[PDB]
């Protein structure tokens, strides 16, 4: 049950905590705000042929 | 401004001057009233902190026998802004020629002091002014419109962020909402 | 192993350019296929190495929609003549409070468990005689999935709850608080609805369509003091485990109404000398 | 498509969309200069990015009776930036450059420019016999205009546009480096000058390296229309400069 | 492993010493280098051999500002004609009380996380009238970082904080803590700045440039009793992980401005009869 | 001997034949900024033996009845050789510095001089309340002279010398780099500064990064002799000089 | 997670304790004031030569 992971802290500059759950509805958890993983694509490219950058954009 | 959406369009005439400028703004994205209201403003106004570069890309929108060439420069902060485009001329800029691709764009590189500046910015934390200006001209053949029009685009590069949440003061309320 | 080691991404960095001369042109692009340029500023001028440590940490949408809001707040006295004043009857929504709406109006759809925390003080209504002695009071939240039975007075016999989950609380201690899962029919709440109720095109029309998540209903336990005593409730709303789908810009005219879209048109911006005026 | 060219020096970049290729002088790109044919002693400095960059000069207009300019260099840019403050506090120099002339104009209109660079163009005066002080050729980044007559004031250079002031045909200036801006396929043109001197380096103040030339061989021509004139604008840039003998400033 | 044992350094000792008499000089030295001497009792006289136990671990930076220290107090009113009168707003900063000023202005730059603790009191102001039955009281205390909106009357909509951290407290329980990481845009804090805002050399000049920090404001919930009571706010600041560059002289003179170096001149030190005066 | 040194930096030399030794800022020396602590995106410019090289003062006459004298940098260097030039045309700056002051006298002179850099070296003014414009600190290389009375002016900086200026004992700036100039077996002083500031860089006309202080501890005394005066001198020279962010120029 | 180090105690006169976090961001941890590392040289002694107590300073 014991879950250690790191905590937020600074660059180049123990930093872990420990969790445990209590309650058997996975609402009554804490929030998940660990997660950083993001992907602009589906907006700045959602064109169909793939375009690159050095070459022109028409022909 | 009697129609509003005359403010999105920057006007180009065919006859001006050998040098003139074509448009001046200060760079506040949080607070300069240019771009308080875009989409890249209204996200920072949630926030206090911010830094990265800036893209700005322009299209030209006149017709396609038009041809013409501009100077963008974008100038650090000073005591000063720039008042020609030899004084322009002499910081940060681009040469855009207008041919068959009509969008161009100005990446505002990161240039400060502190790894941050303040969304409500002041003249510690000043981030400079973007000039434009007639590079050779606008020249049209016959029976062509004599005016035409530019649009700006506002997004943010690869290594932008903000921090230090907070709210917005764009919107208010008096009494409760029925 | 009684302990599992479950235990990031910077920005990207900046590499050295030199001076450029050949036909590859980064910064000649064409916005009408409706592509957002990925120009960097090492395309355009020579920059220095540079190594990056700033985080996007704190513009997740857990981050950003992760704070307790005010939502609704009413009043009701443990004593008066008019029975309806003794108790509060709300129905659900997120609309009421503008802060927390425009919020949550960035986002079409939106999944996410809630967290509720409900605020109550009390205070002593002027008048001529205020000498008293009362002990502490106690509150009792309900809450009554659609459906259900209202109570139409505050002595009601729904107020015995057997299957409405409830919440008793004294004065002094800490804050109630609690937690409701995803509880949408649908697969996601929706903010927006451009459609109507009726099948002929007719009827309401709007996200009201959509609203049945219940009502909230808020008393005195058995306080009855010799002279009036007004109570406040507020209530806090914290998503918690949010997910979100097709951003929308955010709103620029002033609410005007809870259950409706009505506006009044507004300018764009603000105004300036001229197209060139840089100054203050 | 190799009609797009695009050039990044320092913190400026120029864009072309309709262009010719690059002439490099003759065949040899700029440089810094080698142990084995320097002849000063002491540490030179070498500010980079700092003055080599692009300047823009004032622009001209092109009437339908324009002759030509010239300017000569490197007093075009002696205040221009921290390239002319390195100019004035310093002894020696030496730099090449890259020169970029543009003129636009619709597809009804028709011209030609020759553009060139003249290293060591001497000029003689209107008068035979008299001389003239440092001001009917150079005076900064103003352009000096050709003249169709021959030339009448004695403080002045000759200005007949057929003899160029140097007293050879002007269409043998094509053995120089050079492009042609045709209207109907050209918008500019693009040359990269070494330093070329008989000499490892020299007082950019007393030295003119050389001159650069934009001379109408096909006078502009148009019809109705509501653009009067056509200009005419031209960008310079500073490579590999170094500069030594750190005297007092003032030239 | 399910436990890390992650688990000290004494003044240097004496050693001993005989006579001498040799060429070497060790008393002998010159200032003007700007070099203070490493002499030690054992190079001028005999000593005998003594192990020190004493440690210096009470004199590190971190001991040293790790004391919670009072920077600010103020009174607001639950009830009275003035609107301004019945809430506070405070610019932070670390300049109003003399002592944590003296203490932190040791130092040049500053790098740390802060621990603040409010402890809030509350007192019936005096009148004809005092019988009165009240239930307890809560508090609220709002942080706006800079460029936010700023409420303007107690009751105003701006204290629906739905971004802005806030605090709901409940007079008798323990006193609010909270802690706040660093938040300084630059690499450190700055106690000082000599330099101006203006890059013309005019405006505003000194370390009030560098102040940015936001404001915190505080009010009564919903109490509003029939006769006023009158409440107090005390802050405490606890800096935790310190880091400290270029030290610098304690000040002498006695503060005069809260955002200024401004002071009166003073004598140096305290007089006595005469150079040679050793006695009380 | 250890009496005896030398410094050469660019195209300048000093040379002291009595004197102590060197001090260096912290136990730091100066050097470029790093990739990995760099904010600034564009590449700088490093003017090396242009800018870095010694430049000499005004000097001041040290009288009976001095009392001291401060100068502010780099405003005191703002207007010398090309180092105020790159000040004046780029918006960051960043270098160390080296100090050098000098003041000789016979073996039958008296005195002693302490000599110090004080960082953000903040003032307070003469009337507690009221504010002065950015003259009564620093007008260039100009010195200004601290005063043995309390200032009673409101346009000038507290000069009470006994405070410093900043509300502190004199005699405790011995805390700071220093050294003193004894008469008796100096003549000079010479301070290596590294580049101390909360950020990576900064404007240099906007902050003072340091102040240079000059106070007699000990009174010049002498007697008969021909000599009234004993001249100071001040020379000073930056180290690992580079620059960002090229605008207009003009501060 | 369990971090045990030694107490403060006394001089040649069990000293173990026990700490967990419970945070999730470094700086709610407590403060660190276990550290005793000093070094006076960067004020004591910030010449350039090296000065030899015993020699003379100068000469
Ligand atoms: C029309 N939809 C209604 C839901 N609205 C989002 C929403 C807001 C609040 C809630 N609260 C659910 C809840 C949570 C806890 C206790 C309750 F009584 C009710 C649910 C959905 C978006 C628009
Ligand atoms: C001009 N600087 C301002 C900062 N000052 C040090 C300082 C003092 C207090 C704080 N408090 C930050 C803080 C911490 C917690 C909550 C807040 F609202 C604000 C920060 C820095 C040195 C001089
Ligand atoms: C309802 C759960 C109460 C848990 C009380 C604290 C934990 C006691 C057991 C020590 C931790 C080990 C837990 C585990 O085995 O995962
Ligand atoms: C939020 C953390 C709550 C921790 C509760 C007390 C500790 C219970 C588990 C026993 C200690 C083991 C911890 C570990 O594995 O590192």
């Amino acid at each position: 049950g014991a879950q250690v992971s790191t905590q937020k802290t600074g660059a180049h500059e123990i930093i872990h905590y420990t969790n445990i759950n209590y309650y058997k509805d996975a609402a009554s958890n804490s929030a998940n705000r660990q997660d950083f993983t993001q992907d602009p694509s589906k907006f700045t490219e959602p064109v169909k042929d793939v375009m690159i950058k050095s070459l022109p954009a028409l022909n | 401004t009697t129609d509003q959406m005359e403010m999105f369009r920057i006007p180009v005439t065919i006859n001006a001057p050998l040098q003139q400028q074509v448009f001046g703004l200060r760079l506040q994205p949080g607070l300069d009233s240019v771009f308080k209201h875009t989409l890249l403003g209204e996200i920072l106004n949630y926030y206090a902190h911010w830094s990265g570069s800036m893209k700005l890309t322009f299209v030209f929108c006149g017709s396609a026998m038009a041809t013409g060439k501009f100077l963008i420069a974008y100038s650090p902060p000073g005591a000063n802004p720039p008042k020609t485009r030899k004084d322009a001329m002499l910081g940060t800029h681009i040469i855009w020629d207008i041919g068959l691709q009509s969008s161009c764009v100005l990446c505002v590189p990161w240039i400060s002091q502190t790894h941050y500046r303040l969304v409500q910015q002041d003249e510690y934390t000043s981030a400079g002014y973007v000039t434009c200006w007639y590079q050779t001209g606008m020249i049209v053949p016959p029976g062509t419109p004599n005016s035409s029009s530019i649009m700006c685009f506002a997004s943010a590069c690869n290594d932008f962020s903000v921090r230090m949440l907070r709210d917005t003061p764009f919107i208010s309320q008096d009494n409760k909402l029925q | 192993g009684d302990v599992e080691e479950a235990i990031v991404v910077h920005v990207a960095d900046t590499m050295r350019s030199g001076p450029s001369n050949s036909a590859s042109v980064p910064a000649l692009t064409a916005v009408e296929t409706g592509h957002t340029s990925q120009v960097t500023p090492s395309d355009t001028m020579q920059t220095r190495h540079v190594k990056n440590y700033h985080s996007r940490s704190e513009s997740t949408v857990e981050n950003f929609l992760g704070r307790s809001a005010c939502v609704y707040m009413e009043e009701y006295k443990t004593t008066d003549n008019d029975v309806n004043k003794k108790f509060v009857a709300w129905p659900i929504n997120t609309k009421q409070m503008v802060q927390m709406r425009r919020k949550l109006e960035m986002f079409t759809y939106l999944r996410f468990d809630m967290e509720v925390t409900f605020v109550i003080t009390s205070r002593q209504d002027p008048g001529t005689t205020l000498a008293q002695d009362m002990p502490v009071l106690t509150h009792q939240i309900m809450y009554v999935p659609p459906g259900g039975p209202i109570p139409a007075k505050v002595d009601d016999y729904a107020w015995q709850t057997s299957t409405n989950p409830s919440i008793f609380w004294t004065e002094g201690n800490a804050p109630a608080r609690m937690s409701i899962p995803f509880i949408s029919i649908g697969n996601a709440y929706s903010n927006f609805y451009d459609g109507w109720s009726n099948f002929d095109q007719r009827g309401s029309y709007g996200y009201n369509t959509l609203n049945n998540l219940g009502h909230i209903y808020v008393r005195h336990v058995s306080g009855s003091s010799p002279h009036p005593i007004t109570s406040t409730i507020r209530v806090y709303f914290k998503p918690k485990h949010t997910r979100a789908w097709v951003p929308r810009p955010p709103r620029l005219c002033q609410y005007k109404k809870a259950f409706s879209v009505d506006f009044t048109p507004t300018p764009i911006t603000d105004t300036r000398k001229d197209i060139n005026t840089v100054t203050t | 498509s190799d009609r797009v060219r695009s050039i990044t020096l320092g913190n400026s970049t120029i864009t072309t969309q309709e262009c010719a290729n690059v002439v490099v002088g003759y065949g040899r790109w700029p440089t810094y200069l080698r142990d084995d044919e320097a002849t000063a002693e002491d540490q030179p400095t070498q500010p980079d990015v700092a003055t080599c960059r692009f300047y823009t000069l004032d622009s001209i207009k092109w009437e339908k009776g324009s002759v030509g300019w010239w300017w000569k260099f490197p007093e075009a840019l002696s205040d221009m930036g921290l390239f002319g403050q390195n100019m004035q506090y310093h002894y020696l120099g030496r730099a090449g450059y890259t020169i970029h002339v543009q003129c636009n104009a619709s597809k009804f209109h028709q011209g030609c420019l020759l553009v060139v660079c003249v290293p060591e163009a001497e000029m003689g005066g209107a008068v035979v016999g008299q001389a003239f002080s440092a001001t009917a050729m150079a005076n900064g980044d103003k352009a000096y205009e050709f003249t169709s007559a021959t030339q009448s004031d004695q403080t002045k250079v000759q200005t007949a546009i057929h003899n160029a002031g140097m007293g050879v045909g002007v269409g043998n200036l094509t053995i120089y480096p050079h492009q042609w801006i045709n209207l109907r396929t050209n918008n500019s043109a693009t040359i990269v000058m070494p330093y070329i001197n008989s000499v490892p380096m020299d007082n950019m103040f007393r030295h003119y390296n050389f001159t650069l030339m934009v001379i109408p061989f096909v006078k502009l021509d148009y019809a109705d229309t509501a653009s009067t004139y056509v200009p005419i604008t031209v960008t310079v840039a500073p490579m590999c400069a170094e500069y030594n003998g750190l005297r007092l400033a003032q030239a």
